[PDB]
DNA sequence: CTTGACAAAAGTGTTAAATTGTGCTATACTGGGAGCCGTCACGGATGC
DNA sequence: GCATCCGTGAGTAGAGAAGCACAATTTAACACTTTTGTCAAG
């Protein structure tokens, strides 16, 4: 079946024993001097299957035949060996280890459920303290002891075991009390120490024996190899053992009966115990454990009255229970695991909820937190024990490989070091406890195996990371391997490497089609390479496949008739282009090749600006499409002649540029004299007689009665523009004279070069009525003319005909530039005679600061803005003098032309070249006094080169942090909104939004119209929601606002007639996981209403991030991330929370602003320096600003609401964008702006099973509640919530876009808990599975589409309805 | 945060002890195993199960069976429930004599460190050669216990680097052998001032070793390269990144082996219908694998010669079909 | 198409050397080692 | 409320340092039939 959904769940210890196809018990990999796998180890063919297909390890079987088999003598199934990627393993652990996920990833879920801190979490998983299971009556420091209390080892020692030290006395001295004696805290038990405890007193070994005979002492010695066998006081009879000995020979025998007096004690051992003396048989014995009223020794008589062990006594014939309890307190995971196995979730919900109605919100907060992770494991039917691992998991080993490279040294992954080490510390630890090994010794190797499983499942995160001997690189965890940029979802499964591709410097293709590419043949022989080998077996060429690939193994093997079998496979099939970075789709473009001689890829020169490529060493990477689908896609959706608007603003992307601009300009630029500038005459014959004579110019203004002409408009008056381009040919005239033509039946008085462009115009569209509407002949062809005519052609002509307009501009525009004798000498840098000028008038002025300096007039602050201001003004007035200077002298000249058409420059850098330098700043962003004087001509100085070198490095640095950080942007809003798609036609909404056409201004305090491109970026292609009657012209409800319609708007506006439009917009779209057709509009790139199926989503991210390196970078594109973030301004402006009228209270000390209303008195202490922008009496809004600078988004929300931050967003993303002047829809930014607001917050739940405070879609609040009110049940109360781009993408229902996107453990560790399922909504989801993604060709709306012929259809029709 | 820390601070609180101490310590633990040796005579169970079943009690915390047997003990009368305490007391005494010498390891493990083994490795490899230490130590000759017990902390963390010190595990013969290598060649290269050659170092060896030995121990010595090992400043490429698949059929040999056996199949059509029955069932192009001729005669009731007598002239056939239209050589090779 | 019988090929049961695994060394020795550092902003929690 | 530590993230391409003794297990050298495969005979 089809794979719709895929869920994610905790795996039980069941669950992975299930898995495992065997235990790996052996830390082997593969034998050192056979190489192949050991048995039980991590490489075994029993377990994870045999290396080689069919074959088992003995080698009995070698069939396939034996398919499902397992040898009975190597025990591995006879398969393919393909299931050594599939096949897992599992070490069985000696004792429970909890998975570092649920411990380390904040909030600790683990810790979560058991109400333990994340220290006392690491305190009792690592063991350093316990944690109290069973306190089994178990007292401490007078307060019994109760279950999960956590204990130190020194107060669990005295617990467990009892209160004892030993008290060492100095050589030589004997003890005062005797053996069993009841000492307590303080009593002096020898001259030079005390006890600090109570308890009984023994001796330890006694130095000196004193045998009293009876008839006389005796002072024996006991070396330290000797034991005192009888106690002190015993009745030894003559010859009975008292002092033992290695040797018979020192052995202290009694010499006649006496009684034995122990002295000299090494120590004195002060033990808290009961001592019972017995006569009889003991009923316990040493280690037992007893509680008050068990007999002890004597059959009954003899009974314990204290809880505490029993350590019988040999010698002293005595049984002390020391006073200790038998409490059940445990380390580790096992003590954790516990825990969680008693833990009733039911109980433990209900307990919550009533925490939940406590008045303090932060009980509740803590309480939702809690009760999150208590629904998510009741909801999924996972067991929180299983957070504790008992059964590990093993990769199979194809994933882990242990390859042997070409030069005969063995490779080997990281994880299989780290598998090795586990089973070390695993095997180890079974040895140990089955050795009995003290606690001591098993807790060191419980808290390392605990640390062996971290470092495999999440090495680094918590400790030191392991790392190999020899190096001090941290081992590849799993954790690694599927997170980070360099992750399995980064890596592989986002992006992947591909076939059938290659990789080539590009060259400008001058000659090709805007559909044509250059592909070199050598390249396109490899790039289709199996289309070849089919087609030479079609041909004579070679008799098979096999036979055809051998002879383009060798290069001078090839034959001619294979570049001839070539062409025929690459007829008609495209190919795809792409050059890195892909910032925005037309990124990849789709060429028909063209095969060429030589290495390199031929490029159109009109595609250049959407790849952003130059020719000084750009390369680009070749793709072959392989199927129909795939052809079909790239040769309509994704051919370059097919995509020639600007999704992003809906403006001609592929437009003139460059030389094509130039040549273009120079020929419809018209030439100016001033030989007889001004000059009148009475007669046009008079007019004609003076050029003659040379007075006059052909083209000087002239007036011959009163209307202003010129010598050539009345000179040469041409019957057809074929005349006069005919007299051009002859040199008569040239291109930039100004004659009169008789053109359309019109006598105009324009020049043949204006003619000529007219006409390269009509060919191209092949009508010439409809051209001439095109184009403005009576100024100069330049970039915004040029992009004007290739958009009003894209309307009224199609694709089709626009592709061939662009091709005959370029083809013209490169033509005439060759030609025209444009080039760049030093003295085309005119330097202007006010330059001089203005720098001894700025010297005077300078010198008028310094003495004004010296006088104490001004302050040093006052002296250094003072010179600054002086500069920017005198730098601003040299630019003025240098362009003036071209516009009446020089109005040809090629640094003047190149910035006027647009081609090449700016004025800033042309002031560089033929005025000043100008004011450079320092290193900490101060400007230095002194400016360079000398421009790019004159030649700086070295000092000027120097102070210049800052600012270039500056700029340089900004450069290459921007491009991380608009990169990252980029990131985040692909990831945001990958999931909007256009779904449907119409979602139905009656909502909409109003689009201002004016804005307040300080100023002036008034409304003033917005700019022309602001206007458009707003309303271009927007479905008009309501109906609007401007200027007596009926714009329907459901009209899309053409660019024509957005100019009459415009003009109504500018009459008073309308000040907002009405029009639907993704924002107050009902669409589920996207929008419809009506609410998004047109289709930027095509100028046309979006088609349905359209991930517009991916093109709005690609829009805003494309853009975002030519941002300046409060400003620019921190502005930017911030707003898209919807951080916290840092300079946070003061809103009003309320409406009134604000009432101004300065005073020397501080600033309050009150807004006073009708009953309410809000208080805002401002700051001194704060800029205030409203005066007492106005009467403010909720949400107004009171102070200047960024509002906090947040703030706004709740002041006035979820449409004014939406507007507040868009608004203020788009200022950033319009100080740049980059032109973005405003659509792009309302899809994400959209997507920040998609979270609510619920307030209260009423009668659903909701929480206060829980964070949910919007969507499904509104859904949960129609259902509420349709059962007449309370509706669930939420307010609006406004996230960033990055948390609002982490927080989405489908877990595979989250966790490729960032935070992978965090966002694995709460789906899985949740056993959340992914339905494969979004884009993402669906590349990581290899899907076809919901957009585009693989929308629900067109893949269903059927095609047949009439043929077909009549045959079925006839044959059933019949 | 530091499990080393955390583990000397752990042996911290066991003191040291004295002479007196040990010598007591270790009696009582040789006069605990020789008392379970008398249980076990006569009691008539499995002496290994009775030092399980004291030790379970001294340890505390099969369980069904171990109260079994421990009351079964303690159903013997006064003179043998004696040997009983002296096996509980002699195995409690073991208890605390491995654990104040738990520094003895640490002291001996720290001087093996950067041997393939991380220091908590090394120190519960050698904890367990002292708790092997404790079972054969005797204190009847007088000796200290860190005298002997030096011995087999050395010798435990030894085999555990000879064991667990390579992802290809070595045997300790092997490891030994490389060592003496190493050792060897380094002794040459200061006396020589050069890098020792393979007859130089062969001939340092002794009997049995020449330099065609040397290569192929040092050939074994090669301890595997990590797949993850990165390449140039930048932390974006690995090994793995350039080793090439070698197992997996390309796509080029998949096809031809598809290609192969359509005009394999397309030609044995040519034949009769049992002459290529015999050839796809001999050659194993059915079954999948080569039977014989017996095993082809099984299968039709023909005798063994009959198949080789026409395998061959349905072999012969296809020779002549082959030379006429030349469709099949060039999958040949 | 059967002998048939016959040598090569293959299977098979011993036996040896070779490789590998394990135990054991008794003066006394009893708490490690390397780092240690020039980013910045952002949540999120954790307590105060 | 606030101050602090921890965790997270920060553009894309390409090119680039013990022996030794002994037992236990495995390998490899043999012999052996026993088995297919094969070229005479009808
Ligand atoms: C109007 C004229 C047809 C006359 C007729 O058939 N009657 C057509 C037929 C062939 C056309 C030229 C070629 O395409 C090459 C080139 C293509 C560029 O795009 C624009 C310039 C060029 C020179 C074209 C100009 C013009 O468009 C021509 C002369
Ligand atoms: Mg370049
Ligand atoms: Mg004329
Ligand atoms: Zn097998
Ligand atoms: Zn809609």
């Amino acid at each position: 079946k089809e794979v719709r959904k895929v869920r994610i769940a905790l795996a039980s210890p069941e669950k992975i024993r299930s898995w495992s196809y065997g235990e790996v018990e052996k830390p082997e990999t593969i034998n050192y001097r056979t190489l192949k796998p050991e048995r039980d180890g991590l490489f075994d063919e029993r377990i994870f299957g045999p290396i080689k297909d069919y074959e088992c390890a003995c080698g009995k079987y070698k069939r396939q035949r034996f398919e499902g088999k397992v040898c009975e003598r190597c025990g591995v199934e006879v398969t393919k060996s393909i299931v050594r990627r599939y096949r897992m393993g599992h070490i069985e652990l000696a004792t429970p280890a909890a998975h570092i996920w649920f411990v380390k990833d904040v909030p600790s879920k683990i810790g979560t459920l058991l109400d333990l801190s994340a220290t006392e979490l690491e305190q009792v998983l690592y063991f350093s303290k316990y944690i109290v299971l069973d306190p089994k009556g178990a007292i401490l420091n007078g307060v019994p002891v109760e279950k999960r209390q956590l204990l130190t080892d020194e107060e669990y020692r005295e617990l467990r075991y009892g209160k004892q030290e030993t008290y060492p006395l100095p050589p030589g001295v004997d003890a005062l009390v005797k053996d069993g004696e009841e000492v307590v805290k303080g009593q002096e038990l020898a001259p030079g120490v005390v006890s600090r405890l109570d308890g009984v007193a023994l001796y330890r070994f006694p130095r000196r024996v004193r045998v009293e005979y009876v008839k006389e002492p005796k002072d024996y010695r006991v070396q330290p190899h000797m034991n005192v066998v009888v106690p002190e006081g015993a009745r030894v009879e003559a010859g009975d053992k008292i002092v033992a000995a290695i040797d018979p020979e020192e052995e202290v025998i009694a010499e006649a009966e006496g009684v034995v007096h122990l002295h000299e004690p090494a120590s004195i051992l002060v033990v808290k115990a009961r001592v019972y003396p017995f006569e009889d048989d003991v009923e316990v014995s040493t280690g037992d454990r007893v509680a008050p009223g068990d007999v002890l020794a004597d059959g009954g008589k003899v009974k314990s009255d204290v809880y505490g062990r029993v350590e019988v006594d040999l010698v002293r014939n005595v049984v002390r229970v020391v006073e200790s309890y038998d409490i059940d307190a445990r380390m580790g995971a096992e003590a954790i695991q516990q825990l969680l196995k008693e833990l009733d979730l039911e109980a433990l919900e209900k307990e919550l909820l009533e925490e939940m109605k406590h008045p303090s919100r932060a009980r509740r907060a803590k309480a939702r937190k809690r009760l999150e992770v208590v629904r998510a494991f009741l909801d999924s039917g996972n067991r929180p024990e299983w957070m504790i691992l008992e059964a590990v998991p093993v990769l199979p080993p194809d994933l882990r490989p242990m390859v042997q490279v070409d030069g005969g040294r063995f490779a080997t992954s990281d994880l299989n070091d780290l598998y090795r080490r586990l089973i070390n510390r695993n095997n180890r630890l079974k040895k140990l406890l089955a050795q009995g090994a003290p606690e001591i010794i098993i807790r060191n190797e419980k808290r390392m195996l605990q640390e062996a499983v971290d470092a495999l499942l999440d090495n680094g995160r918590r400790g030191a990371p392991v790392t190999n001997p020899g190096s001090d690189r941290p081992l590849r965890s799993l954790t690694d391997i599927l997170s980070g940029k360099q992750g399995r979802f980064r890596q592989n499964l986002l992006g992947k490497r591909v076939d059938y591709s290659g990789r080539s410097v590009i060259v400008v293709g001058p000659q090709l089609k805007l559909h044509q590419c250059g592909l070199p043949k050598r390249m396109a022989l490899e790039l289709f390479k199996p289309f070849l080998l089919k087609k030479m077996e079609e041909k004579g060429i070679a008799p098979n496949v096999k036979a055809a690939r051998r002879m383009l193994e060798r290069q001078r093997d090839i034959k001619d008739e294979v570049w001839d079998a070539l062409e025929e496979v690459i007829h008609g099939k495209v190919v795809l282009l792409n050059r890195a970075p892909t910032l925005h789709r037309l990124g990849i473009q789709a060429f028909q090749p063209v095969l060429v001689e030589g290495q390199s890829i031929q490029l159109h020169p009109l595609v250049c600006e959407a790849f952003n490529a130059d020719f000084d060493g750009d390369q680009m990477a070749v793709h072959v499409p392989l199927s129909s689908f795939a052809q079909a896609e790239a040769r309509i959706q994704m051919l370059s002649a097919h995509n020639l608007l600007s999704p992003a603003s809906g403006e001609p992307l592929a437009k003139p540029s460059r030389d094509i601009i130039l040549g273009l300009y120079y020929i419809t630029q018209v030439r100016k004299e001033k030989k007889g500038a001004g000059l009148e005459f009475a007669t046009p014959e008079e007019a004609l007689a003076a050029h003659e004579r040379g007075e006059v110019a052909l083209n000087a203004p002239i007036k011959v009665a009163g209307r202003e002409t010129s010598v050539g408009r009345l000179k040469y008056v041409f019957a057809n523009p074929d005349e006069a381009l005919l007299a051009v040919a002859h040199g008569i005239v040239d291109l930039q004279d100004v004659v009169t033509v008789r053109y359309m039946g019109k006598r105009l008085e324009t020049s043949p070069g204006r003619i000529l462009f007219a006409r390269i115009v009509a060919e191209a569209v092949e009508d010439e009525k409809v051209a001439w509407e095109l184009i403005q002949l009576d100024v100069p062809q330049e970039k915004n003319s040029l992009k004007d005519l290739v958009y009003q052609a894209f309307l009224r002509l199609g694709m089709e005909k626009t592709a061939r307009l662009l091709d005959a501009l370029k083809y013209y525009g490169f033509t005439f530039s060759t030609t025209s004798g444009i080039t760049i000498g030093i003295d085309d840098a005119v330097i202007p005679e006010e330059k001089k000028q203005y720098l001894e008038e700025a010297d005077r002025k300078l010198l008028q600061i310094e003495q004004a300096y010296e006088m104490g007039f001004l302050t040093d602050r006052e002296r250094y803005d003072q010179i600054l201001q002086l500069w920017t003004e005198t730098t601003e007035k040299v630019t003025q003098a240098v362009f003036k200077n071209f516009e009446e002298n020089y109005p040809f000249n090629p640094l003047y032309v190149m910035a006027q058409s647009g081609a090449r420059g700016n004025p800033q850098q042309i002031r560089q070249l033929c005025g000043l330098r100008g004011l450079m700043q320092k290193p900490s962003g101060e400007t230095f006094e002194v400016p360079v004087r000398s421009s790019f001509r004159e030649g700086l100085t070295v000092l000027e080169y120097f102070i210049s070198s800052h600012g270039a490095r500056k700029g340089g640095a900004d450069t290459a942090l921007r491009t991380a950080d608009s990169g990252y942007l980029t990131r985040k809003l692909v990831d945001v909104t990958h999931e909007i798609v256009v779904r449907e036609a119409d979602c139905g909404t009656t909502n909409y939004i109003s689009v201002p056409l004016f804005q307040p201004d300080e100023v002036t305090r008034s409304l003033r119209l917005r700019k022309r491109a602001d206007i458009e970026a707003g309303l271009y292609g927007r479905v008009l929601a309501r109906e609007v009657e401007v200027l007596g012209v009926r714009l329907e409800e459901g009209r899309y606002l053409s660019m024509d319609d957005v100019h009459l708007l415009i003009k109504a506006a500018e009459a008073g007639e309308i000040q907002e439009v009405p029009v639907r917009s993704p924002l107050t779209c009902q669409t589920r996981y996207g929008v419809c057709q009506k609410c998004y509009g047109y289709d930027l790139s095509m100028a046309r209403p979006v088609s349905i199926g359209e991930a517009v989503g991916i093109v709005a991210a690609q829009s805003i991030g494309e853009p975002g390196t030519q941002l300046t970078m409060t400003q620019g594109l921190p502005r930017v991330i911030e707003l898209f973030e919807a951080r916290r301004p840092k300079a946070k402006a003061v809103i009003s929370e309320i409406d009134g009228v604000v009432r101004i209270e300065e005073t020397e000390e501080k600033l309050s602003v009150f807004v006073e209303s009708e009953g309410f008195s809000k208080e805002y202490k401002l700051p001194k320096e704060a800029r205030l922008l409203v005066k007492d009496g106005d009467y403010v809004e909720a949400g107004q600003p009171l102070t200047r600078g960024a509002i906090d988004p947040h703030q706004l929300l709740e002041a006035k609401g979820p449409e004014a931050v939406e507007r507040y967003l868009v608004e203020e993303i788009q200022k950033v964008y319009r100080a740049q002047g980059v032109k973005l829809h405003d659509k792009h930014i309302e899809i994400v702006v959209r997507q920040m607001m998609k979270y609510v917050e619920v307030t209260d739940p009423g009668d659903s099973r909701l929480l206060e405070g829980q964070v949910l879609e919007k969507w499904d609040v509104e859904a949960l509640n129609e259902r509420l009110i349709a059962e007449g049940k309370t509706p669930v109360a939420w307010k609006p919530l406004l996230m960033g781009v990055t948390k609002s993408a982490l927080s989405t229902k489908s877990w595979l876009s989250a966790a490729s996107f960032q935070n992978t453990t965090h966002v694995l560790t709460e789906a899985a808990i949740a056993g959340k399922k992914d339905e494969l909504i979004g884009l993402k989801e669906n590349v990581i599975l290899g899907r076809l993604i919901p957009a585009g060709t693989g929308s629900d709306f067109v893949r269903f589409t059927q095609v047949v012929d009439q043929k077909t259809l009549k045959a079925i029709e006839e044959a059933r309805k019949e | 945060s530091d499990p080393v820390r955390q583990y000397l601070h752990e042996i911290g609180q066991v003191p040291l002890l004295t002479l007196e101490e040990e010598v007591e310590l270790a009696r009582k633990v040789e006069e605990g195993m020789e008392a379970i040796k008398k249980l076990s005579e006569i009691t008539g169970l499995d002496p290994d199960l009775i030092r399980e079943v004291v030790r379970a009690k001294i340890l505390g915390s099969d369980p069904k069976t171990v109260e079994e047997i421990d009351q079964k003990l303690k159903s013997l009368p006064k003179e043998h429930k004696r040997y009983l305490h002296i096996a509980r007391e002699g195995e409690a005494a073991r208890q605390h004599l491995i654990e104040a010498n738990l520094r003895l390891v640490v002291s001996i493990a720290k001087k093996y460190t950067g041997r393939g083994l991380s220091f908590l490795d090394l120190i519960q490899e050698g904890n367990q050669g002292l708790i092997r230490a404790v079972e054969k130590f005797e204190y009847k000759r007088r000796f200290k216990f860190s005298t002997y017990a030096t011995w087999w902390i050395r010798q435990a963390i030894n085999r555990a680097i000879a064991d667990q010190a390579r992802t290809i595990r070595i045997p300790v013969h092997m490891v030994e052998t490389i060592n003496k290598l190493s050792r060897t060649a380094r002794q040459l290269q200061q006396e020589l001032g050069r890098e020792p050659t393979y007859e130089e170092i062969a001939e340092a060896m002794g009997p049995g070793w020449d330099a065609k030995r040397v290569e192929e121990t040092l050939k074994i010595a090669q301890e595997p390269v990590s797949l993850e090992t990165p390449i140039g400043d930048e932390k974006d490429s690995f090994y793995g990144d350039f080793i090439p698949d070698e197992h997996l059929p390309s796509p080029v040999d998949a096809a031809t082996q598809s290609l192969l056996s359509e005009e394999l199949e397309k030609a044995l059509s040519k034949l009769s219908e049992r002459e290529a029955m015999v050839l796809k069932l001999r050659k194993g192009l059915i079954d999948g694998r080569e039977h014989t001729l017996e095993e082809v005669g099984a299968f039709f009731g023909v005798t063994r010669e009959r198949i080789r007598q026409i395998e061959n002239k349905a072999l012969r056939k296809l020779k002549y079909h082959e030379s006429r239209t030349r469709k099949l050589r060039d999958f040949l090779d």
